[PDB]
């Protein structure tokens, strides 16, 4: 029913290397310069990879900031106000970035703000403006 | 198996069911009903057993109706019919044993045997036993034929048969009670020594026999299943299915590394495009990071655009260095599964060199089994003979195979010297013209009512022939003795003063330089009580060694039995035979093969009597005349001592139903 194990005979392959005097051999250098083909691009992408590598050499260290670590504030300052119409100038829906730019307000209280006071920064023209980009 | 169902299995024989002989002698039986076919049944089995219980007393009517039990005991007619069947087909008082009733005054028929090899030998003394007159032509200067025995002082060697291969339902269990032989098992283990002379590890001895072995299953799997039978209208054979096995093998192990690399720059080319975008960010990073500083040296008070402007590059910049922490957390996932994979690659070749020369030894010991090189034989047939392969260990005839032709031989018409030259068969009678061989110019006329021929397939393919036969045999004969095989093996004996070999090791083999010799003197052969090695030539080797003096060949034994045991254990041989089988006119080869092209079938061809034209045109369906017998016309044990035991006690059998009628068939 099956060949025996760790033996490999398929009807497709039989035809293949028995079709003429020498198909064997064609066959097995077909494969032999694949693979010498295969070999010489690896070591081809390994030099290009570990020159990239080098270029990457301290990684971001000398470009990392310290963690600032405040508390979440219930109370709009006039300051934090005209934080967040710039932060949705510059980002739009992205409550996530305008909480991180105030720095003291949850992603709620951002969404919070986005309605009490909608008509009094023209939040919609505000926002009309960032998709003009 | 034991009792009577055990007497059936050492008769070759279905105990619970009739035979296709059985059923065309007793027609009324088997198709009768089925209780009188377990009577039937059980008669024959008992008589059986009766016989194997004692092979060295004849058998009679008599002593078996004696000891036959009730129902069984009560048709005497069924009994004497019985008995009758397996005498005449000789399953019952073949071989060498005592006569009860001495043998009639005189004799019915006329019968020549040509060969007294041992189907020869043991037809004559069956139409002997049946009253026929019998007359045996053998051009050699003894018997035995391909029984050949090497006798010099104490040293006995064997130069053709010398295996009995298991006694489990071998007619020779039978004849080595009947005759003195000294019958010792062989040891299975074969310790392997390469070209250096050194052992094979035991690592690598298992790891190529089991490829090996492997290697055979994947030819089989090639005919059965795939039907790879026919390749550019010539039968494949067993060498080119195990060349085109091999080279799959190859295939895949290239097809393995290929997948294997494939999958290093796949995943080197990911990691490539991801440095790429790592270099990019730390880039944007090292920029924004200038932007947010210069943004921060701009000291308070500040109005709130430049105040935004420091904390919108804060965010921005953390951001970016969100992404870069996580570009390199896959940078060290991509980074490990290569050194994942280049620690494990898949297998470098299939074989080595020095493994490709350990399983060309294991080719060779297959060559050897068939005597013939692998591209001879047929893929499909080649092992046609396995199924009927005898149980027990294999055991060597000690005091020379010899002994069993000499002791059938006794009390038999031999004219020795005497090579048969033509053969002359009519609806009247036959007559054989031999010459003697040692003045060729004398000449004999033997006038027989039929010939048993057992010529070797070797002589009847002579080109030119070495016998003629007139009229000329039949195209159906002459095509399957082309289509059919003849091998060859030969022996190197070597006898020493003393044992320096391993002596609990039977046999040990030698690995060969190249494919072209695997052959050569690949095996020896530990079995007499004397100090006897014997050296195999077997495959392509054989036929080429021929051509090669004896002090050539000795030389070459002595070269590699200097470097497995070393240059100063192995002495100068007292005494020396080589084995020239090929060359042997009277053999022209060693044994039969089922070659490409031929099957089983042929066989049967072979063993079919010949039937000669009318006389007198229109004038009676004449008498079958020249019947064959002989190694190579058993189809179930070709090549084999028992098998041309067989063949003769098959023909005795039907030579007499022909000539004295049969009397058990009513
Ligand atoms: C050679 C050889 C053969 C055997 C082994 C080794 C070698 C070296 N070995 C085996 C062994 O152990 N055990 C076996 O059972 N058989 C072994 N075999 C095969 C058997 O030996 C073989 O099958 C069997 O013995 C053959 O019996 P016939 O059919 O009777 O043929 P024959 O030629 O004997 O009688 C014919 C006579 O006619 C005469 N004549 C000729 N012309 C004329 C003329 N013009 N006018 C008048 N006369 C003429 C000739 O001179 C000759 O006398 C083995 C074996 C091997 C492989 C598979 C199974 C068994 C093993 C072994 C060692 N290898």
């Amino acid at each position: 029913r099956k060949p025996p194990k760790g033996m490999f005979l398929s009807q497709e392959d039989v035809e293949a290397v028995s079709a003429n005097a020498t198909a064997a051999t064609t066959v097995l250098r077909q494969l032999d310069m694949e693979l010498v083909s295969v070999k010489r691009q690896i070591q081809n992408i390994k030099q290009t990879n570990s020159a990239l590598k080098e270029k990457l050499d301290g990684g971001i260290e000398p470009y990392r900031l310290p963690e600032v670590i405040q508390k979440c504030n219930a109370r709009w300052t006039t300051e934090e106000q005209l934080l967040a119409v710039q932060a949705i100038r510059k980002y739009g829906r992205d409550f996530q970035a305008i909480s991180d730019v105030i720095g003291n307000k949850s992603v709620v209280q951002v969404k919070n703000f986005f309605v009490n006071y909608r008509r009094r920064f023209n939040i919609d023209e505000v926002l009309q403006e960032w998709e003009a980009e | 198996p034991s009792g009577v169902e055990g007497a059936a299995f050492q008769s070759r024989l279905p105990h619970d069911r009739m035979t296709s002989q059985e059923a065309a002698c007793f027609p009324d039986i088997i198709s009768g009903p089925q209780q009188t076919q377990k009577v039937f049944l059980f008669i024959r089995n008992r008589t059986l057993q009766l016989w194997l219980d004692n092979p060295k007393i004849q058998l009679t009517f008599e002593a078996t109706l004696q000891q036959l039990e009730a129902p069984y005991n009560s048709d005497t007619v069924l009994v004497h019919r019985v008995h009758s069947y397996l005498e005449r087909h000789g399953l019952i008082n073949f071989g060498i044993y005592k006569r009860i009733k001495p043998l009639p005054t005189k004799k019915t028929g006329k019968v020549i045997i040509i060969g007294s090899g041992v189907s020869g030998l043991a037809a004559a003394r069956q139409l002997q036993s049946f009253g026929m007159d019998v007359t045996l032509l053998e051009a050699r200067d003894r018997v035995g034929g391909r029984v050949a025995t090497f006798r010099k002082g104490n040293y006995v060697a064997d130069l053709g048969a010398m295996v009995v291969t298991g006694l489990g339902g071998n007619p020779m269990a039978v004849v080595s009670k009947q005759v003195n032989m000294e019958l010792a098992k062989i040891k299975q283990k074969c310790p392997l020594y390469e070209a250096n002379g050194q052992a094979v590890p035991k690592e690598k001895d298992e790891m190529v026999e089991q490829e090996f072995n492997r290697l055979l299953e994947a030819t089989s799997y090639l005919s059965h299943q795939l039907d790879f039978n026919v390749l550019n209208n010539k039968p494949v054979s067993l060498g080119q299915a195990l060349e085109v096995v091999i080279q799959l093998q190859e295939k895949h192990v290239k097809d393995e590394q290929i997948e294997h690399w494939k999958k290093i720059v796949k995943t080197q080319e990911e990691l490539k495009e991801l440095l790429n975008k790592m270099v990019n960010l730390k880039e944007k990073i090292k920029e924004l990071h200038q932007q947010y500083k210069e943004a921060s040296e701009v000291k308070p008070p500040r109005d709130i655009t430049a105040e935004f402007l420091v904390k919108s590059k804060h965010r921005d910049l953390t951001a970016l260095c969100k992404e870069y922490d996580e570009l390199a957390e896959t940078q060290g996932k991509l980074e490990e599964k290569l050194q994942e994979l280049e620690a494990n690659p898949p297998s470098d070749v299939y074989l080595s060199s020095r493994d490709r020369q350990i399983l060309d030894w294991h080719f060779a010991n297959l060559e050897f089994a068939n005597a013939t090189p692998l591209s001879t034989l047929s893929l499909k047939h080649w092992d046609q003979d396995d199924d009927f392969e005898f149980t027990g260990s294999h055991l060597t005839v000690r005091n020379g195979y010899s002994c069993v032709p000499v002791a059938l031989a006794e009390g038999l018409d031999i004219k020795l010297n005497t090579a048969v030259r033509q053969v002359r068969y009519t609806a009247s009678g036959c007559e054989v013209i031999a010459v003697n061989t040692r003045s060729t110019s004398q000449t004999f006329i033997y006038k027989c009512d039929a010939v048993l021929c057992t010529l070797p397939l070797g002589v009847l393919k002579q080109q030119p022939p070495a016998v003629q036969f007139v009229p000329p045999l039949p195209e159906w004969k002459t095509s399957a003795v082309q289509r059919m095989g003849f091998g060859n093996l030969n022996k190197v004996v070597l006898c020493f003063d003393r044992v320096f070999w391993d002596p609990s090791v039977n046999l040990f083999g030698h690995v060969g330089s190249t494919t072209a010799s695997r052959g050569e003197l690949f095996l020896f052969w530990n079995l007499y009580k004397a100090p006897i090695l014997l050296a195999l030539v077997a495959g392509e080797a054989a036929g080429i060694m021929e051509n090669i003096s004896d002090d050539v060949i000795v030389g070459r034994c002595l070269a590699i039995l200097k470097g497995i045991f070393g240059s100063s254990a192995v002495p100068q041989p007292k005494e020396t035979v080589v084995s020239r089988w090929r060359a042997d006119p009277w053999a022209r080869g060693s044994y039969s093969y089922v070659a490409a092209g031929s099957s089983g079938n042929d066989y049967d061809l072979m063993a079919q009597p010949i039937t000669p034209g009318p006389s007198i045109p229109g004038a009676p369906q004449p008498i079958p005349r020249l019947f064959f017998a002989g190694e190579h016309t058993i189809r179930n044990y070709p090549a084999t001592v028992h098998g041309a035991l067989l063949s003769g006690l098959r023909e005795a059998g039907r030579i007499a139903d022909q000539f004295l009628g049969a009397m058990y068939t009513l």
